[PDB]
């Protein structure tokens, strides 16, 4: 269990729009022995009292489907909570408003990193602080993977939703 | 067609219901509870 | 309403210890007729009550014949629990049978029918007995939905996938057919 | 006017010395339609009668005989973590647990209705016939 | 429709038998699990006679409006297509209907004499032959 | 789904429903049923105008 | 509204899994059984003159 | 490799153990349908 | 479902029956006969009584008793329901089936009436 | 597995796990000069002798683990062309 | 005159599983059996009407 | 007078060899006679992903047995086995089947596989369309009698029979006879 | 056109019996093929009746210094406790390894997806697959990466 400073007066609404997922960096199954598999995922933000109302769109076998959950609010600002067995805590610490962000996300006593970005391509830059910060999180390089740069679904189905709500 | 299946042609293990119904089996010949096994089990099984 | 008068008065019960009488209804509203609040049947309290399975084991207050061999095995097999009772020193196993939930659907197979009014009536057959056995049938909405924001990991629900059949239950047949078919009919003179 | 009838009741049968016995049965003559009267009663009787014939009821066995099902069980697959002498019989008594994978598989996808019986004659499934359980490469 | 993916990649989740290779069930039935084996097979083979003698579905009384006769207990149900109503569905919305013939009971074996079966088609085949 | 509401309604009359081996269980229950019997053929349209 | 009591119940839990979620409900001692048989229909019907 | 002590399948092994010494035509038959007429010896796994 | 035929609502009602199938079907035998096929053993007697009561109750509580127009005979009241015309109470060729008469033994019927007016114990 | 059945201890010999070389088993193969499909497997594509070699790809940081039956390996990496155009017209 | 008549329905049924009830060894409820008990040995309609 | 006819008779049987991703593109057959590029690399990369196991190349199977009891005996009974089983259900005793149709022999009952765009009892009917040379090819007899192992040669001589070529295509292909060393009992069964 | 129906000819001679479960295997041939949808045959092809055993029955072959199977693949002793799928059939021996040396399958996970189909069998007059014949999933102990 570890806990670190959010970004300094996270403003939700000017946060809004669409985010681009571009490297997550943590230990887990999926990565490791299905991380070849990975697509494009992109992400929808709109908010929503404290809350955040969150969109995922992400090719599944072509078909593009949408992930719509509610990061509830913990009391603090900046940080969130998500539910299932398990609980995450969204932490964003260091992001802009216009270029890239980044996300921390905590589950069984488990940290993980995502890299969100505006558009393509990705500063170099950012991509070195990624790493510099997924270094200082007790983390090896090798637990980074990088994602695909086309593929992103325009917008899904009513049949094609998710109901986490 | 999505996937193909086959039984082994002997050494097969048998459902403990069956068993038991096959155990309760008379050997002189009545035709009332081996039509009511054919009902309840049916009249052949799955090979291939 | 015509309805006849109340018959005879039955012999007492020792252990209902109630007295019972009835009557035929010889005709109904069927237009206009008055209708009969009174019913057919009747009850009333007796005390004349003079005297209230045989096998390995019974429940005490409900006559279910059960074999010694399902007596303090972690299944309550009777409503009163006299099967699970005073079970101290006796290991109980799991057999990964327990967690899993039985089929969907038991409640209305378990229940009677009625042909005049079609229309559910009490329950008929015992659908929390299995009588020791666990038998598992694979079950066909494996695939419902689920997801993993931490992992990033979209696949499908692996949290219950089995279903468990009751004793009087021969096979619940995870099978699939559909026939859909239209009628269509226009004529013009 | 097809209403369902049934033959008469077929002769007796000698005693079967294993059973104890005997029965009797009748066969379809006329199915019914149109919602008519039906055969609602069983179309069997059992009796009970008094053997005195020399019978081999019980199979030998050389493995260990199952406490419940009583099945044939070699002793290799006792103490493997499996349930394999059925519903509670096996792994009774066991000092250590071993012969189980590690990942804790699954079985087949629709192995179970590739285990029951069928009707060629109906096209109907019946009651299980194979025993489909886990018994790992 | 365009989204049968869904359908493609689910049958795999929940697959149905398509062909079928029967085996009688008086061969499942082996001598060391169950004594007597060969009266057992014996009694099976003349039971599973005397069933399909029974359940032929042929003895039901032929329906109308080309429908199909099945057999369950001792109920028997017509099966119609799409377009009629009503228990042997004698009610449809047309005339001159081209109804499909369908053939009876087969005629029991003859004693030794030269077995032959009798059929009509009040079309399948028919005059199948034993030797004794 | 969240609030659902009655559309159909078996019946069934209350003297039926008074417990049974109380007090005066057969008397209260005939009693009863001479009661609503009464109060259903008292006052209703047909005795109207 | 209900005339008796409908929260007691006899003694082991008799399962209720059936709904639309996955979620286990209580059927009480005094019910006998409840169905979930969500059945559904509407009619149309027009004529001139 | 085909030349080896290549490892029979349990079924395929039993079959051919219970078949027996003298030429009887009727297990070989099948024997023969339920196992085929020829095993792999080369080849890819192209597509159509 | 009953308002639209289109195929964006067949989705989800296909979905709601994966989730909670209703009974589709269902063959059925009478009460007395499950009696012979108890573990308590021979209830001849019981079973016989009980048939010679389901034989009056089918009798008693019979659609035909009740009042004519579908008849549906629900305690003690007699109700259609409807005819799907709305014209009166009861919404009012026209077709109707007489009750079985006394057991003679014969049973006779009267008023085209599908089915069997004859009957013979 | 039978030099690591029972070593009391090792003495590591790479510093770290690299992956193989991509397409590396088909240099290993056999080649049947007259049947025109060159062979099953008759070298082995993963002994490595120990030595930890390794090249270094371009813009493949991730570095691949050179076998020791391949001295030499370089990436020359560069196409190499046929053109044909016939246009016919007729009025 | 002119009469035009037109009547298309449909019924669809799409199955998701078959169900047998076994025919012996059938454990009944103990309110069911509860009820057989409470049957005497003599014909009375009432009892047996209320079961 | 004013008659007219419309006749559009359009059909298909696309044949799509993994599991799952086979009916997008059969079922795009509506309307769409291209597949679409997305879906084919999609059925590409599944059909990788599961395998296509037809196109072999095969071997006689009674060479696996090896090491069994009684196995040299059991090998040469199941080359004989084999032999009559090759023998006693060849599509040779087959009748020709019209329009160039192939016959296989499924138990006691001679099937005419029918050649694409072609159907009917004995694929007579259906004849719209061709899209081939033509014409009648010609089919191996079935094997005489088995030489009575005077050298051990053989005298099965597989001749011409009732389908001749008679609409111009090419004969049977195959050897006229055989010939071999008798086995009499493989000389003694092996010493 | 003429619809055929099957006739066969009288069955060939008896043949001799050593398996202990004496038959006389009388086969037949089917002389005419059925076709054009007509009778296939209604009589069944071999026959099953009394036979006398003449020259004994094989025994079982020697498992010589080789470790039984359930089945009875004998195998060398050289994959004892070697932690994987040593009978490549069931694992009735297990060796009782629960002290698993050689850090068994060197944490290799996956053979290739369906190499179970390349065992299988293969018929050419009907272009349908067999079942499995050769045991592909055998290891030998030698863990090819
Ligand atoms: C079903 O809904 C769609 C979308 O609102 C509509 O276009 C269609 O006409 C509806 N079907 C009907 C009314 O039969």
């Amino acid at each position: 269990i570890s806990t670190i400073q959010p970004k300094a007066n996270f403003d939700a609404q000017q946060f809004a729009g669409t985010w681009l997922l571009v490297a997550v960096g943590s230990a887990c199954r999926f990565l490791q022995e299905q991380g070849h598999r990975a697509e494009a995922t992109t992400l929808h933000v709109a908010p929503q009292g404290t809350a955040m109302a969150v969109s995922t769109f992400r090719k599944l076998d072509g078909i593009c489907w949408q992930v719509r959950q509610l990061y509830g609010d913990t009391g603090v600002l900046g940080r969130f909570l998500l539910q299932a067995r398990g609980a995450v805590h969204v932490v964003v610490a260091e992001t802009d408003y216009q270029s890239f962000a980044v996300l921390y996300l905590e589950r069984a006593g488990q940290l993980s990193v995502k890299l969100y970005a505006r558009s393509l391509p990705v500063s170099d830059s950012v991509l070195s602080g990624f790493e510099q910060r997924v270094q200082e999180a007790h983390l090896t390089e090798d637990q980074i993977f990088y994602f695909p740069k086309y593929g992103f679904c325009e917008a899904a189905d009513q049949f094609h939703v998710l109901d986490e709500v | 067609e999505v996937a193909h299946y086959k039984l082994k042609p002997r050494s097969l293990m048998l459902h403990y219901e069956f068993l038991q119904r096959v155990k309760r089996l008379p050997l002189e010949y009545s035709y009332g509870e081996y039509r009511d096994l054919f009902r309840d089990f049916g009249t052949h099984y799955i090979t291939e | 309403c015509q309805l006849s008068n109340w018959s005879e008065w039955t012999d007492c019960f020792p252990c209902q210890d109630k007295k019972y009488r009835h009557r035929s209804l010889l005709q109904p509203n069927k237009f206009g007729g008055t209708i009969c609040s009174g019913d057919i049947w009747d009850q009333a309290s007796c005390s004349s009550s003079t005297t209230c399975c045989g096998q390995d084991f019974q429940c005490k207050e409900t006559g279910r014949c059960l074999k010694r061999h399902l007596v303090c095995n972690g299944d309550q097999d009777c409503l009163d629990g006299s099967d699970e009772d005073d079970c101290e020193d006796v290991r109980a196993i799991d057999e990964d049978c327990s967690q899993y939930e039985p089929i969907p659907g038991s409640q209305k197979a378990a229940l009677g029918y009625n042909i005049l009014t079609q229309e559910d009536a009490q329950s008929v057959y015992d659908a929390s007995y299995y009588g020791g056995q666990c038998e598992t049938v694979y079950n066909g909405e494996w695939r419902e939905l689920r997801y993993d924001s931490t992992c990033e990991r979209l696949y499908y629900g692996d949290d219950e996938k089995y279903f468990r059949k009751p004793y009087n239950f021969l096979k619940y047949h995870f099978e699939a057919l559909a026939d859909t078919g239209i009628s269509s009919e226009f004529y013009d003179n | 006017p097809i209403d369902c009838e049934l033959s008469s009741w077929s002769s007796w049968t000698t005693c079967d010395p294993c059973q104890k016995k005997r029965y009797r049965y009748a066969y379809l003559l006329q199915p019914s339609q149109f919602h008519g009267e039906p055969c609602n009663f069983s179309d069997k009787e059992v009796e009970d009668c008094v053997t005195n014939r020399p019978c081999r009821s019980q199979v030998r066995c050389e493995g260990f005989v199952c406490a419940q099902t009583g099945r044939c069980v070699n002793r290799r697959l006792l103490c493997n973590g499996d349930n394999d002498c059925g519903d509670q019989s096996d792994e009774a008594n066991c000092r250590r647990i071993y012969k189980k994978c590690q990942h804790e598989m699954d079985q087949y996808w629709g192995i179970g209705s590739l285990a029951s019986g069928i009707n060629l004659f109906t096209n109907s499934f019946e009651g299980p016939v194979l025993d489909h359980r886990y018994y790992c490469s | 429709a365009d989204l049968m993916q869904e359908w493609g990649d689910a049958v795999q989740y929940n697959p149905a038998i398509i062909k079928v290779k029967v085996e009688p069930l008086y061969e499942l039935v082996t001598a060391t699990d169950f004594a007597y084996s060969s009266t057992v097979r014996q009694n099976m083979k003349q039971a599973l006679e005397e069933f399909q003698k029974e359940v032929s579905s042929c003895h039901c009384a032929p329906c109308q409006g080309n429908g199909v006769p099945v057999l369950k207990g001792s109920r028997c149900d017509c099966i119609c297509p799409v377009g009629s109503q009503g228990l042997a569905c004698e009610v449809s919305y047309r005339k001159n209907t081209p109804i499909d013939g369908k053939w009876n009971c087969w005629s029991n074996w003859s004693s030794c004499s030269g077995r032959r079966k009798t059929r009509q088609r009040q079309s399948g085949p028919a005059s199948e032959t034993l030797d004794c | 789904n969240d609030a659902p509401v009655l559309i159909s309604q078996k019946l069934s009359p209350i003297y039926n429903l008074v417990p049974v081996k109380m007090k005066n269980a057969h008397l209260k229950k005939q009693n009863l049923e001479r009661a609503i019997e009464d109060y259903i053929n008292e006052f209703s349209v047909r005795k109207c105008h | 509204s209900t005339p008796f009591d409908n929260e007691f119940y006899n003694g082991l839990c008799n399962r209720d899994r059936d709904g639309n979620t996955l979620t286990y409900y209580r059927r009480p001692w005094n019910v006998a059984s409840l169905i979930y048989e969500t059945k559904g229909e509407k009619n149309f019907r027009t004529e001139h003159y | 490799n085909n030349p080896e002590f290549l490892q029979l399948a349990e079924p395929f092994w039993k079959e051919l153990s219970h078949l027996p010494s003298l030429y009887d035509y009727s297990a070989y038959r099948r024997l023969i349908d339920q196992y085929g007429t020829h095993y792999l010896q080369s080849g890819s796994l192209g597509g159509e | 479902l009953a308002q639209n035929r289109s195929t964006i609502t067949y989705r989800s009602w296909g979905r709601s029956l994966k989730y909670n199938p209703v009974v589709i079907d269902f063959e059925m035998q009478p009460i007395h006969e499950v009696l012979r096929h108890t573990s308590l053993g021979p209830l001849e007697a019981k079973r016989q009584n009980l048939r010679r009561a389901l034989d009056q109750y089918l009798m008693e509580f019979n659609a035909c008793r009740c009042g004519p127009c579908v008849p549906i005979l629900e305690g003690t009241s007699c109700r259609c329901q409807c005819r799907l015309g709305s014209l009166g109470a009861a919404c009012e060729a026209d077709g109707s089936w007489s009750c079985w008469s006394s057991w003679s033994q014969e049973r006779r019927r009267e008023c085209s009436c599908p089915g069997r007016k004859v009957q013979t114990q | 597995n039978s030099d690591e059945r029972d070593c009391g201890r090792t003495k590591a010999v790479c510093t770290r796990k690299y992956n193989p070389i991509p397409s590396v088993q088909l240099m290993g193969n056999g080649f049947h000069f007259l049947a025109g499909e060159p062979r099953g497997e008759v070298l082995d594509n993963s002994f490595t002798g120990g030595i930890c070699k390794t090249v270094k790809s371009s813009r493949t940081s991730n570095p691949y683990r050179v076998p020791a039956n391949l001295e030499n390996v370089g990436f020359e990496v560069q196409t190499a062309t046929d053109f044909y155009k016939d246009l016919t017209s007729l009025g | 005159n002119e009469k035009k008549f037109i009547f298309t329905r449909i019924f669809t049924k799409v199955q998701t599983a078959h169900f047998k009830m076994r025919k012996d060894d059938i454990m009944l409820d103990e309110g069911m059996l509860q009820s057989l008990m409470e049957l005497p040995d003599q014909y009375n309609y009432g009892m047996y009407a209320k079961f | 007078a004013a008659s007219g006819t419309q006749n559009n008779v359009l059909r298909g049987e696309p044949f799509i060899r993994g599991a799952g991703f086979i009916s997008g593109l059969s079922y795009l057959e509506l309307d769409n006679p291209a597949g679409n590029k997305r879906r084919y690399s999609a059925w590409a990369e599944s059909v990788t992903n599961l395998p296509q196991v037809i196109k072999q190349k095969l071997t006689p199977l009674y060479e696996l047995v090896k090491e069994v009891p009684c196995a040299s005996v059991k090998k040469l009974y199941l080359k004989w086995a084999l032999e009559e089983y090759l023998d006693e259900f060849d599509p040779c005793h087959c009748r020709p089947c019209q329009n160039g149709g192939l016959a296989t022999v499924e138990g006691t009952h001679c099937l005419c596989h029918c050649k694409p765009y072609t159907f009917g009892a004995a694929c007579e009917q259906g004849v719209l369309v061709g899209n081939q040379a033509g014409g009648v090819d010609g089919g191996w007899s079935c094997w005489s009698s088995w030489s009575p192992c005077v050298q051990g040669k053989k005298t099965r001589s597989r001749e011409c029979n009732n389908p001749p070529p008679s609409g111009g295509g090419r004969s049977c292909v195959g050897e006229t006879t055989e010939s071999t060393q008798c086995e009499d009992e493989e000389l003694e069964h092996l010493r | 056109s003429s619809p055929v129906n099957c006739q066969w000819d009288f069955y060939a001679p008896w043949s001799e019996c050593n398996g202990c479960t004496k038959t006389q295997t009388r086969r037949r041939s089917v002389a005419v093929y059925g076709q054009y949808g007509g009778q296939p045959c209604v009589g069944n092809a071999f026959e099953t009746q009394s036979c006398e055993p003449t020259r004994g029955c094989p025994t079982e072959e020697g498992c010589g210094e080789r470790f039984r199977c359930f089945s009875g693949q004998c195998i060398s002793k050289s994959l004892v406790c070697n932690g994987d799928s040593d009978c490549d059939e069931d694992s009735a021996d297990e060796d009782r390894c629960e002290d698993s040396e050689r850090r068994p399958s060197c944490d290799i996970d996956k053979p290739p997806p369906n190499i179970e189909l390349t065992g299988n069998g293969y018929n050419e007059l009907t272009g349908q697959f067999r079942n499995r014949v050769i045991n592909t999933k055998s290891f030998g102990g030698q863990c090819r990466k």
